[PDB]
């Protein structure tokens, strides 16, 4: 079973670099590290599971940037429009980024933490001649797109 | 030009894969190293003793048969390889050259 | 002694060859995953070679000479090139190559078909100056490009305004060119469409006015190609006339209507010769039984259930 296919108004490997950037820039130095790589210094320490997405980040962002001079392709827009593909994004963005934790959490006992370490040794084993997991096995955060506030 | 046609692949143990590293050189590294037999324990035992090793070893050579199918097919191949038959008999060339 | 050399590298398992003059290599994209003769490509000469036609292999992503297209240079006298479905390839690369080398003295068909879509690329009619007290670069699309018959660049992600450039600046020859195929390209947008980026526009007056000759149109897989941008082909059938073979398969827009209409202001220039609409979902039957019955094709094929265009040996050397 063929299809056709068409042109759109949207690019998600330029939107992927475009959420990655803001990702690691943003912070809210009006109410004086960046605040997502914080949250994700948290998320990392398993104290939080939750990543809450502002819109209203996104749109200080733009704005930060469209003072600058560049064009950056109205994020808000595109994920008010397709949000569920962006939820998608904004994770494997995440799981590229996110730091080592700086808390140690006893880790031995994660039963997945095991069964990929034994998968690894195994593969190792197998590489020496002698993705390693679907990503949303590793992912145990949740990832929440907040809405804009009226202003 | 033709297009392509399918066809079915198959595997199934072999001399080459049998005189691999993993095959009978993993025997002669690891035999007499994890098999013990001993007077202070019964016949069953012992046998077990012997036995655990063969299985493991034939289970990771080759995972597909059962261990009695594993013996058959690796006593019938013995019986009707030349390859097979130098490697034994230079075993026991080399016992003789000590 | 060897002349013409063919392979088909079905699978996988783990200096001057002046006699040659055809090589055919083609690769299973799913089992292939290197290129064979890339060593031997880029370091040889094949100085005799009228044609190549390499399909379904992988280009390296460790080397850019290979990406560029520098050793396409290699091979003075190509008379023609197919080139299909490799993967990692891309036209950009191919067209920068043809910038800045008058790399062919004569190339008859040219034929590129990059599978995945890469972003738009644009005809690069940059002239860079080193100084203005020095020499523009000569940009050589012109005398490369000036002698093709076939010109084939489906599904090759170029924007219609790069294909209106090749022909406003003459790089495409028209006199000459006798067979365009673009289709399953998707930056192509007709002038009656108003939900565009100006770039991607085709002018189709300007280009039909440029290249009137021609015999041979394809244009399947192009989606763009709704009922109402057909309205541009029909005022512009004065400008082609020679045209007998039209492909516009696979089109899940196209109603019979333009269909008709097309046909019927042709039939003001005497049939088409041949026309293809297999797949094309929207045309009536009882359309195409009347373009049969008041023969205004000779041939007319609408096998609505032929899922695929890629008949391999005849439209196509990417490997089943």
């Amino acid at each position: 079973a063929a299809l056709p296919s068409i042109q759109l108004p949207v690019d998600y490997n330029n939107l992927f670099n475009e959420i990655t950037d803001f990702l690691v820039t943003f912070k809210q130095d009006t109410l004086s590290g960046p605040k997502y790589m914080a949250m994700l210094q948290k998320v990392a320490n398993r104290e939080l599971n939750s990543v809450i997405i502002d819109l209203d980040d996104i749109l200080q962002y733009q704005n930060e940037k469209f003072l600058q001079g560049t064009q950056a392709d109205d994020l808000v827009s595109a994920i008010q429009q397709n949000a569920n593909h962006f939820t998608e994004l904004f994770c494997r963005a995440i799981d590229n980024n996110m730091p080592l934790p700086t808390k140690e959490i006893d880790y031995k006992d994660d039963v997945l933490d095991v069964i990929l370490n034994q998968r690894r040794l195994r593969n190792e084993r197998m590489l020496s001649d002698r993705e390693l997991f679907p990503p949303n096995l590793t992912r145990r955060y949740f990832l929440y797109f907040k809405p804009l506030s009226q202003n | 030009a033709i297009t392509a046609r399918k066809r079915r692949p198959q595997v199934k143990l072999t001399a080459e894969k049998l005189l691999s590293d993993k095959g009978l050189p993993y025997v002669l590294k690891n035999a007499h190293k994890r098999i013990r037999i001993s007077s202070k324990k019964n016949s069953y035992d012992n046998l077990s003793n012997i036995i655990q090793f063969y299985q493991l070893w034939a289970h990771e050579l080759f995972p597909k048969a059962k261990f009695k199918d594993f013996m058959k097919i690796c006593q019938t191949v013995g019986k009707t390889d030349p390859v097979l038959r130098e490697y034994r008999v230079s075993l026991f060339r080399d016992e003789m050259g000590m | 002694l060897l002349k013409k050399i063919e392979l088909i590298f079905v699978n996988s398992l783990v200096v001057i060859y002046s006699e040659l003059e055809k090589i055919t290599l083609i690769c299973d994209k799913k089992k292939i995953k290197n290129f064979p003769l890339c060593r031997a490509l880029l370091r040889g000469q094949f100085p005799l070679l009228q044609k190549l036609t390499i399909t379904g292999v992988t280009f390296p992503m460790n080397n850019q000479d290979i990406m560029n297209f520098q050793w396409l240079l290699n091979f003075p006298d190509l008379k023609e090139l197919w080139i299909e479905d490799n993967d990692n390839c891309e036209l950009s690369k191919f067209l920068q190559l043809l910038k800045f080398s008058n790399v062919w003295k004569n190339l008859e068909k040219l034929t590129f078909r990059e599978n995945k879509l890469y972003p738009i690329v644009n005809l690069d009619e940059d002239q860079p100056v080193t100084n203005d007290d020095e020499v523009p670069s000569m940009l050589f699309y012109k005398e490369n490009l000036q002698n093709l018959e076939k010109l084939d660049l489906m599904g090759t992600s170029i924007s219609g305004s790069a294909l209106t450039r090749l022909c406003e600046q003459e790089y495409l020859d028209g006199r000459k060119l006798r067979s365009l195929n673009i289709g399953n390209c998707p930056n192509i947008q007709f002038p009656n469409n108003h939900a565009h980026t100006a770039r991607m526009i085709l002018d189709v007056n300007a280009v039909l006015k440029r290249l009137s000759k021609l015999e041979e149109i394809n244009l399947s897989h192009l989606s763009s190609l709704n009922d109402s941008t057909m309205k541009s082909f029909i005022i512009n059938v004065p400008f082609l006339e020679n045209l007998k073979r039209l492909d516009i398969s696979h089109n899940f827009e196209i109603t019979g209507i333009s269909i008709y209409e097309f046909l019927k202001k042709f039939q003001m220039d005497q049939p088409l010769a041949y026309l293809n609409i297999d797949g094309c979902s929207q045309v009536s039957h009882i359309t195409v039984n009347m373009i049969r019955a008041q023969n205004l094709v000779t041939q007319v094929d609408c096998v609505y259930e032929r899922d695929v265009w890629r008949k391999f040996g005849i439209n196509s050397y990417s490997y089943s």
